[PDB]
């Protein structure tokens, strides 16, 4: 064998396994999650508070690129942050030679791409981040996930790390429950809630919330952070639920 | 095992284990505690010597006048990070007359940590640092360690024995970050962090290394019989 | 050279000359200045020849790649395109053309890229040596929101002074009319424009 | 400072009755000061012979060069290159340099060992072909050669006439111009012998 | 990375051997046996074709002696792909000389020029080395008539008598034993032929199984001439020698 | 050079 | 002088054979039609050696395009490669073609200018007796033109330049691309500059000429 | 990232064996038959087109390819690695040769060219060898018809007649006994289907048969006239219907 | 065993890396088929979409790479969009170096000969995936070339590709037996899909919706893929027959 | 730097060289060497551009030295010339020409046969029985052309070389403070100390 010990090598399944011990790594990560709105899109993560010491609200984990995309991950920080850095230098040359901003699709296979890049070679090392991102465009909203293979597909609802599964099943009952859509006001709320849910896969440190979102009407189709009141009055919304 | 012969390899569990041996370099460093209140950010490290005949190797560096770290693990690597430190602070200077904030600075040395951590031939950076700094936020505390992950805190400690003085920091927390307009007092509880790592040693004049940055107060290392005052 | 690009109710009107000129000498008699960069995405050339086939080519060639990945593109896309050509190379290039392409959302579209490889956006443009002589008469008769046939006659009476006045424009005057109907070409000869 | 007028120099080629005839004169001047009365401008790579006109040094330099590439031709193809082949080769070379070309005005001549047909050549600087019937002139006194080659020519001359009439060209033209002359040398090319002869002419 | 599957062509063994050179010396004594013999008034080049087919076109055929200027012969032993990649770089190398001097290249100076390549590929580049062996036969009018074989190592000595490829060993016992410093050409075409007929490992030696070539003085006055024999001319000199 | 309808 | 005329079920061009330096013509009987492809001719006006190195190298390049597409080349891949390579060399390389052909899309006429512009036309003139040739295109030439027609309107464009431009003169060369057959290429089908037999024979009695020295010379190995 | 295989992936063995060249004539062996005869007055070149499925247009697949006008070549082995080298083969036919002696090159000197570049597959960085055995057939004004093998190693050898490939061993003797140095070409062509029929198993006709020649100029190939120094290619591909004819009296 | 991990020779002459390459292609487990009409030329895919929260429209295996050319892809979507990026490249400088649109075997030849260079260059791994090009050509008229990750390629008069490949090719064998002809004797598009559909519903065994399938349709002058509804209209005309 | 003289004669090369280094309006140095020894067989004067001269002179010394050592043999005149020649055939086409004309006066011990070879800047060979560069051919060609004849003594070629240093000194604008001559032969080369 020894097929493992190298990337871009095919086994005799013809699977590339450096790419899915990548995918342990995700899999290890605090939880995130992404949910699809009327007019927009929602991005939640678990925070693991290690210590008292940590500073609160002090270590974002939810990155902007350009002015209307956030971007989200799961598994090893700095890979997530290399990953980003890419999109907004490939956001960047796209508005300066066709002036319009980046459209989310065209966004997604840029990032998926370059992911893709790094099963090409043994000299390299695939991504350990599974990546949830999206934003609204021309053509309305759009919410992807990108994982170390370079696969990305369009999501109702996506979720990634340790709590996955947890956030999925509960995703799962809303894109049921809600066939018309769900509201960006009550998808922020939805997104609290399932972090809470989610956090039962990783509860010995006790953890900080932490949302996002774009929409159409509530932020004028940018990316802004949830803080102050709308943040606790989603606390206190998934609080009320777990109990 | 079979994983751990350069950074570009995954382990079957996820695991880089160069990234993870180069963070055992630096549990075999020495103690280095980092605290800070509202108005002032404290440095204090133990300084480490090869026999009595030899000097204390030097583990605070000045980055800019408002920003500085102290290492633990391999010197010649903190070198190499406190000087890109020391250009990015430069260039925000002469470029946008900008004072750079202490959050960028932890996401530039984080970034470039990650890049050695990818590629082929390369390997990780072998020191955690604890930086300072003062900007136009207040005073701030960054923990990097060569992974590439960086965190902002009210106080921590890195090197071996250093579980201690971060369990009398997390004991302390509520005392210490209060100690606003007084230098001398939020010294002296650093000094008394770093204390609970000691074992058979004790602090002298030529071991201990103090450092701070506040309000009205340049980033200043203090060694010999500067910091006489704290034994 | 006479060019122009007209915004009207059902989207936009591409016009221009058929003269090509070497000196006081006429290379060509039935030069066509309005070319194809997209399917409802055209522009006018005026400057270098050489230098306006190239630009055109490579805009061209970037918006049927762009198609290929993003679906079609704006008509600011196209014109950001050209732009990016004429700003970068403005020291090597002579050209000065008038992007004009119809979007179903933004209607009919006017951008005029001159030498300095500047953008404006406006309700029409005139451009090339001819220009000059029709400023006066295009300002005072131009009015937005006319209909097809009105345009018509405004590309068609501006462009008649514009040739009668200029050596260096002349010939039979194209037009490439752009709308939700699709793309329709126009040719005026001597016999009718010049007893206008 | 025109780099074709410094040295001076001329070169004719004529055909003939299953011959071909080459001629040069041998002045290596610098403009106004004679310096040499010896600079042959005719060489030869097997049976293909080679006149170069204009700047003395690529004279050399060039002669170097074909020398060099109809050494590695022969032993790679087995055979001596041929005049039609050659031509393509200088061709291909003095085109090599368009943007910093050699300043010359080289002149193939040989007959075909296949074939047996006699063939002449022209070139300008950057390696532009100028077949001919007829003669081909090359040089400072290249007006004069063609004055004189277009009156006294006529086809089909046998290989004694043929000396005579590019002989009285060459000499006659060289007269009249200043930066040539100094003696000249006429190559008489039949199918399987050359015959080359130093003609007597006014040395001012 | 790309580490793994590095094969390290050029480093030394424990004992100080360069790995893929002694490997490569073990693959040129497979090929057939070429033979130089250095006379007086001439050097003889013959080599042993390996192992023919009777439908090879023999005639128009080129294996082992490669004319590399008109005072310079090769014999080959090894790779033909890989000593015609070399052979190109030497007769590029011998015109440079020409353009540059206006003289035709010393032998010596053409042979440590194709010595120094191949001891290039031992020492750097990570590359294996050519597997050819050759036997230089050329004159200039510094030395004469001279003899010299390199091999992969890059390594050049020269000879009055020598042989590369198979049964070295053997041939060299031969030729040391019939050979003396007054033979002519005609005699040491004689001893390379009768060399080859007992070293061979075919049945009996034969003119479609032979490269022949003599560099003599034998041309009109003071000049050398190249004679690559054709088949018929290599049937004829082994009739005369009475080897069939 | 040079030749030059 | 060089043109080319577009006819019902095809395209011809003809050229004249004058080629000059400064005042003096060099060659008084060269050949201006170029082979791009079998059924794509170019006529080139400009410095002799561009107009040559451009046809060639394109031609040799749409070979291989040909050889690697399995396809019989088009008039626009040439035309394209030309202006591509003439534009990216701003002019400096002085090559003026008239571009024809027949390939699987139709016929096609086309000029290229030095700069790398390119024009599409039913009848084009380049080089210095462009503006005699022109005047001739544009007095005869009317749509729906027969082969013969064609033939005819452009050997008699060509001799306009013969004549009334002194850069232009000797023979007129034609090229005929016609649909579903061979071009068919004329070289020398008009020869209406024949020399006049000379006055004199001024063959030398053999003896003439003084000579100072006589030596065979070696060719032979 | 970058090309970081910069050392050679063929090595000497300790027995003195080039093992991926051994490697690369194993797969040559797999390969499908492929021949050539050399004539007086020509050369026939032919190999067996094995179709990957019935629904698959065996006729765009060409196994046996132009070179130049007087040259054609044909394979046995891996068929994307003989593709590749058809295009490289064409282009330095030009680049090398044409467009500096204004003429095609011998078939020698071609065979020559395509040999270096299976040789640098061979010794160059980071690649393996070609998996392809080439047979050459051309013709040129000096050297007249002539018939080259090429292996992976880069040695080339001139042929009277040979066979590559599954049954080359069995093909080869056949040859030995059929060929004289007064053949014609259609002696040649008639010998090559006989030779080929021995290999080939299932159905024998003009559409599962590939087969050219380099025989006279074809002057209604050339696609123009005028000039006549030009008198066509000598390379002609034998249609479906061509080869079907010389099946009936064989 | 090293000569199993990157693509150099065995002993037994095989590359193990372009072997393990075409193993991949049926990891997706997708069944396409590609046909050739009278004007047209028609190919069909299966389309499974096993998660809820995923976006139907977004999850794709065929693509528009010119106006003319279409392209549907057998393996992992990273390493399809890889190919698809590619040939849109590729096939828009063919344009503007050229004059005119790059033909679908050409296309095909030029990234199968890309699809070569990774079987030989070491660096390179092979792409695990099975393009098939579709277009009808101005020249060849309708056209069908197929690529895999050994480097080969080869028009087809029709095909399939997948993990039941092979039933789809002898139900297609056996019609071409009866019809006697190389392609589908059908005047519109819309009953050449039906066909398309018909016989992958006989070969495979199974009944398809409206979101059970993809098609991509190639014209003249343009190739376009079908919505749901475009389907849904095309299931009912062989339902009601 | 202004005049150098070469004479070949029956059994030897003369090379006189002018000693005066002026630069603007003063004569800084009345005893300048404008020669280099590339081989014991074999001479090389110069003169052209200030500092181009010595540089390429020695640059071309250090060559010929190394091929002395490498192959331990003189390289033949004709061959160091050829070799001289391309070096200036290279350099006219260079970014920064070397402005430097050289007379190459050598005795082919092989020939047994003096040799002298003209090469200007541009790389313009030519062997000649006499040789000058600058202005100073303008009137010793016309003067050698009348009084040398090809089988003269050494002796003689002197007398015939001080009949030139006199024209030039009678005729000649500027003052070059008079000439080294040096004699290359079969016994190498020796400087004639009183001229
Ligand atoms: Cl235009
Ligand atoms: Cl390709
Ligand atoms: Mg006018
Ligand atoms: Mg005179
Ligand atoms: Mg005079
Ligand atoms: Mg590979």
């Amino acid at each position: 064998t020894g097929y493992d010990l190298s990337n871009s090598v095919f086994s005799p399944d013809g699977r590339n396994f450096q790419v899915e011990y990548a995918v342990k790594a995700v899999e290890n990560g605090t939880t995130s999650i992404g949910i699809k709105c009327n007019d927009g899109v929602v991005f939640a993560v678990e925070k693991l508070i290690t210590s008292k010491l940590l500073v609160p609200q002090k270590n974002v984990k939810i990155q902007v690129v350009d002015r209307h995309i956030g971007c989200v991950y799961s598994g090893l920080i700095p890979d997530g942050r290399h990953l980003v850095n890419r999109g907004r230098e490939e956001a960047a040359s796209f508005k300066k030679l066709y002036k319009t901003p980046i459209p989310i699709p065209a966004f997604a296979d840029r990032l998926g791409q370059y992911v893709q890049a790094h099963t090409l070679y043994n000299s390299v090392r695939p991504f350990g981040v599974s990546t949830i991102f999206g934003g609204v465009d021309k053509n309305g909203a759009h919410l992807y996930m990108l994982e170390p293979s370079g696969s990305y597909w369009g999501y109702k609802g996506a979720a990634t790390g340790k709590g996955r599964q947890s956030a999925k099943a509960e995703l799962e009952k809303l894109v049921d429950h809600h066939p018309e859509g769900l509201s960006a006001r009550e998808a922020v709320k939805q997104a609290a809630k399932i972090i809470y849910l989610a956090h039962e896969d990783n509860k010995e440190k006790d953890f900080e919330l932490e949302i996002s979102w774009c929409s159409l009407s509530e932020t004028n189709g940018l990316h802004k952070f949830v803080k102050g009141d709308l943040l606790q009055e989603a606390i206190d919304f998934a609080q009320k639920e777990i109990n | 095992n079979n994983y751990d012969g350069d950074t570009v390899t995954f382990s079957p569990t996820g695991r880089l284990f160069q990234v993870e041996y180069a963070l055992e370099a630096i549990k075999q460093g020495s103690v280095t505690v980092g605290l800070r209140s509202n108005t002032h950010a404290v440095l204090v490290a133990l300084k480490r010597n090869a026999d009595e005949l030899s000097s204390y190797q030097k583990k605070i560096i000045k980055c800019d006048e408002h920003m500085g770290l102290s290492l633990a693990g391999l010197a010649p690597d903190a070198r190499v990070l406190s000087n890109y430190l020391r250009q990015q602070c430069n260039y925000s200077s002469l470029v946008f007359n900008r004072k750079l904030a202490v959050e960028r600075a932890g996401h530039l040395l984080c970034d470039k940590a990650q890049k050695n951590t990818q590629s082929y031939g390369g390997r990780p950076y072998g020191v955690g640092l604890l930086i300072i700094g003062y900007d136009k936020s207040g005073a701030h505390l960054l923990e990097f360690q060569p992974s590439g992950n960086v965190t902002e805190l009210y106080g921590t400690a890195i090197g071996a024995r250093s579980q201690g003085a971060k369990t009398y920091l997390e004991r302390t927390l509520d005392t210490f970050i209060k100690i606003d307009g007084n230098p001398d007092e939020l010294i002296k509880a650093g000094v008394e962090a770093i204390s609970q790592s000691l074992r058979d040693e004790s602090l002298t004049v030529d071991n201990l290394s103090i450092a701070i940055v506040g309000k009205d107060t340049p980033f200043t290392i203090y060694d010999g019989e500067a910091v006489a005052k704290y034994i | 050279t006479s060019i122009m690009a007209v915004t009207f109710k059902d989207g936009v009107i591409l016009g221009a000359d058929s003269r090509t000129t070497t000196g006081a000498y006429i290379a060509n008699r039935v030069t066509d200045k309005l070319t194809r960069v997209h399917d409802k995405i055209w522009c006018c050339r005026s400057g270098s020849a050489a230098d306006t086939q190239a630009i055109a080519d490579i805009v061209q060639y970037h918006l049927e790649l762009y198609t290929s990945q993003y679906g079609t593109p704006s008509t600011e896309t196209a014109a950001s395109v050209f732009k990016e050509l004429c700003y970068e190379n403005k020291d090597n290039l002579t050209a000065g053309i008038i992007v004009a392409g119809y979007d179903d959302k933004n209607k009919g579209e006017v951008y005029t890229i001159p030498l300095g490889g500047s953008v404006h956006k406006l309700p029409y443009a005139i451009a090339g040596s001819g220009s000059t002589f029709i400023y006066g008469y295009c300002d005072k008769n131009f009015r937005e929101n006319m209909s097809k046939e009105e345009t018509v006659d405004f590309i068609k009476h501006s462009l008649s002074q514009a040739i009668k006045w200029d050596g260096s424009s002349g010939g039979v005057i194209r037009m490439v009319v752009l709308t939700a109907a699709g793309v329709e070409r126009l040719i005026f000869y001597p016999d009718e424009y010049e007893q206008l | 400072s025109d780099p074709s007028s410094i040295n001076g120099g001329i070169v004719v080629a004529m055909t003939g009755k299953d011959c071909v005839a080459i001629a040069c004169d041998l002045r290596l001047g610098s403009q106004s000061l004679g310096v040499s009365n010896k600079f042959e401008k005719i060489f030869h790579y097997g049976h293909v012979f080679l006149g170069i006109t204009g700047l003395a040094t690529d004279v050399t330099t060039l002669n170097e060069m074909f020398r060099y590439k109809t050494n590695l031709y022969k032993l790679k193809e087995e055979r001596a290159i041929e005049p039609e082949t050659f031509t393509q080769l200088v061709s291909s070379s003095l085109y090599e340099r368009r943007f910093g070309p050699y300043f010359v005005g080289p002149v193939v001549a040989g007959i075909n060992s296949k074939s047996g047909k006699p063939f002449i050549a022209g070139f300008d600087l950057i390696g532009c072909i100028d077949e001919a019937k007829d003669f081909i002139v090359s040089g400072t006194a290249s007006d004069q050669l063609f004055g004189m080659c277009e009156s006294l020519y006529e086809p089909n001359l046998e290989p004694e006439d043929l000396f005579e009439t590019i002989s009285q060209a060459l000499l006659n033209a060289a007269d009249r111009d200043a930066l040539s002359g100094w003696g000249a040398v006429v190559y008489i090319i039949k199918k399987d012998e050359v015959v080359k002869r130093y003609l007597k002419m006014r040395q001012d | 990375g790309s580490r793994r599957y590095d094969s390290r062509t050029t480093i030394f063994s424990p004992e100080g051997r360069l790995y893929q050179v002694e490997y490569a010396l073990e693959s040129i004594s497979h090929a057939g046996t070429a033979i130089g013999i250095m006379a007086s008034d001439g050097i003889v080049l013959a080599a042993e074709r390996k192992v023919t087919s009777t439908l090879l076109e023999q005639d128009t055929s080129t294996e082992k002696l490669y004319k590399l200027n008109d005072k310079i012969a090769v014999a080959v032993a090894g790779l033909t792909a890989d000593a015609e990649i070399l052979i190109n770089t030497a007769r590029i190398h011998a015109q440079n000389y020409l353009k540059t001097y206006n003289e035709d290249i010393p032998v010596e100076i053409l042979v440590r020029r194709l010595s120094d390549i191949k001891q290039g590929y031992t020492q750097h580049g990570g590359l294996r080395p050519f597997g050819v062996s050759f036997i230089y036969a050329g004159y200039d009018d510094r030395y004469g008539y001279q003899l010299y074989t390199s091999n992969p190592s890059g390594n050049y000595t020269g000879w009055k008598a020598i042989s590369v490829g198979a049964n070295t060993s053997a041939a060299q016992t031969l030729l040391q034993m019939d050979y003396k410093d007054d033979m002519k050409v005609d005699d040491a075409i004689e001893l390379a032929l009768k060399t080859l007929s007992k070293t061979t490992d075919s049945s009996a030696l034969t003119y479609d199984r032979l490269e022949f070539a003599t560099i003599r003085k034998g041309a009109n006055d003071g000049e050398v001439y190249q004679k690559i024999f054709k088949p018929q001319e290599i049937k004829d000199i082994l009739v005369k020698t009475g080897i069939t | 050079x040079f030749l030059x309808x | 002088t060089i043109v080319g005329v577009k006819f019902n079920n095809g395209v011809v061009i003809a050229a004249d054979t004058r080629s000059t330096q400064g005042p003096i013509v060099a060659d008084k009987n060269c050949a201006k039609l170029h082979r791009i492809s079998p059924k794509i001719w170019c006529a080139g006006a400009g410095t002799a050696a561009d107009t040559e190195a451009v046809t060639q190298l394109i031609g040799s390049n749409i070979e291989l395009h040909s050889l690697y597409t399995s396809r019989e080349p088009r008039v626009v891949s040439a035309l394209q490669m030309l202006k591509q390579h003439l534009f990216k060399y701003q002019g400096h390389i002085g090559a003026y073609l008239i571009v024809a052909g027949v390939d699987p899309t139709g016929s096609h006429l086309f000029s290229i200018h030095a700069h790398g512009s390119t024009d599409v036309g039913y009848y084009l003139s380049l080089g210095s007796g462009s503006l005699a040739a022109m005047a001739v295109l544009e007095s005869h030439w009317k749509q729906d033109l027969t082969k013969e027609e064609a033939i005819k309107l452009a050997s008699d464009a060509i001799q306009a330049g013969i004549w009334n431009d002194l850069g232009s003169g000797s023979n007129v060369d034609v090229c005929v691309m016609e649909i579903g057959k061979d071009a068919e290429y004329l070289r020398n089908y008009l020869t209406p500059n024949v020399r006049e037999e000379k006055q004199k024979s001024y063959k030398f009695p053999r003896g003439t000429t003084a000579v100072l020295k006589e030596s065979i010379v070696n060719i032979c190995d | 990232m970058t090309d970081r295989y910069s050392f050679s992936l063929t090595t000497f063995s300790p027995s003195g064996k080039l093992g991926q060249i051994d490697y690369a004539l194993t797969a040559v062996k797999q390969g499908v038959t492929s021949l050539g005869i050399k004539a007086t007055n020509g050369v026939v070149i032919a190999t067996e087109k094995k179709s990957s499925s019935p629904l698959a247009m065996s006729e765009t697949l060409s196994k046996v390819s132009l070179l130049t006008p007087d040259i054609g070549a044909v394979y046995s082995g891996m068929g994307p690695d003989y593709r590749v080298l058809v295009d490289k083969s064409r282009k330095v036919a030009h680049t090398s040769y044409k467009r500096i002696y204004g003429e095609y090159p011998p078939t020698k000197l071609l065979v020559s060219e395509v040999a270096k570049i299976m040789q640098e597959a061979t010794q160059s960085g980071g690649v393996r060898p070609f998996g392809v055995s080439l047979l050459i057939a051309g013709h040129d004004e000096f050297n007249g018809f002539s018939l080259y093998q090429v292996d992976p190693s880069g040695s080339y050898f001139p042929w009277k007649a040979t066979a590559i490939g599954k049954g080359s061993v069995a093909a080869k003797t056949f040859l030995e006994k059929r060929w004289n140095d007064e053949l014609e070409l259609e002696d040649a062509i008639h010998i090559a289907l006989l030779t080929l029929k021995e290999s080939v198993e299932g159905e024998f006709n003009g559409d599962t048969i590939e087969l050219a020649i380099i025989g006279d100029e074809n002057p209604d190939l050339l696609g123009y006239t005028g000039i006549p120094t030009d008198k066509g290619p000598r390379f002609r591909k034998l249609t479906s219907q061509e080869i079907n004819d010389r099946l009936e009296a064989l | 065993g090293y000569d199993r991990h990157i693509t150099i020779f065995s002993p037994e002459g095989r590359l193990y890396q372009v072997e393990y390459a075409f193993k991949a292609t049926n990891q997706t487990n997708i069944n396409s088929l590609a046909v050739r009409g009278k004007d047209c030329t028609v190919v069909i895919s299966q389309k499974k979409v096993p998660d809820k929260l995923l976006d139907p429209t977004t999850v794709s295996y065929i693509f528009c790479i010119s106006r003319t050319i279409g392209m549907v892809v057998n393996g992992p979507i990273p390493d399809a969009r890889n190919a698809a990026l590619r040939a849109k490249a590729e096939a828009a400088e063919f344009r503007y170096k050229y004059g005119y649109d790059m033909p679908c075997d050409v296309l095909a030849k030029r990234m199968a000969n890309l699809s070569q260079i990774y079987t030989q260059r070491a660096y390179m791994r092979p792409l695990g995936v099975i393009l098939t090009f579709v277009s009808v050509d101005e020249e060849l008229g309708p056209s069908i070339y197929k690529t895999d990750p050994a480097g080969y390629y080869v028009g087809y008069k029709a095909t399939a590709t997948g993990p039941k490949q092979q039933e789809i090719t002898t139900n297609l064998e056996n019609h071409f037996k009866k019809s006697k002809i190389d392609h589908i004797n059908e005047e519109s598009w819309e009953k050449v899909v039906e066909f398309a559909i018909t016989h992958m519903i006989d070969a495979l065994g199974t009944e398809f919706s409206k979101n059970d399938l993809e098609v991509g349709v190639a014209t003249k002058d343009k190739f376009f893929t079908l919505s749901a509804e475009n389907i849904e209209e095309r299931l009912v005309a062989i339902a009601e027959q | 730097m202004d005049i150098i003289l070469g004479i070949r004669v029956q059994d030897s090369v003369i090379l006189a060289s002018s000693k005066a280094v002026t630069r603007g309006i003063s004569v800084l140095k009345d005893s300048d060497d404008k020669t280099r020894q590339l081989s014991p067989h074999t001479l090389m004067s110069f003169a052209g551009e200030a500092g181009d001269t010595v540089q390429f002179a020695e640059y071309i010394q250090a060559n010929i030295q190394l091929y002395s050592i490498r192959e331990d043999y003189e390289l033949s005149p004709q061959a160091v010339s050829s070799f001289v020649r391309q070096e200036l055939a290279k350099s006219i086409r260079s970014r920064r020409p070397y402005q430097v004309n050289v007379l190459i006066g050598g005795y082919d011990k092989k020939k047994n046969k003096p040799e002298l070879y003209q090469i200007d800047y541009l790389g313009t060979k030519v062997e000649l029985p006499y040789g000058a560069h600058g202005y100073s051919g303008f009137y010793t060609f016309s003067l050698l052309d009348h009084h040398y004849r090809p089988d003269m003594t050494t002796e003689e070629g002197l007398d015939l070389l001080k009949l030139c240093v006199q024209e030039l000194e009678k005729r000649m604008p500027m003052d070059f403070k008079g000439v080294i001559v040096k004699i290359v032969d079969k016994d190498g080369i020796r400087q004639v100390d009183d001229f």
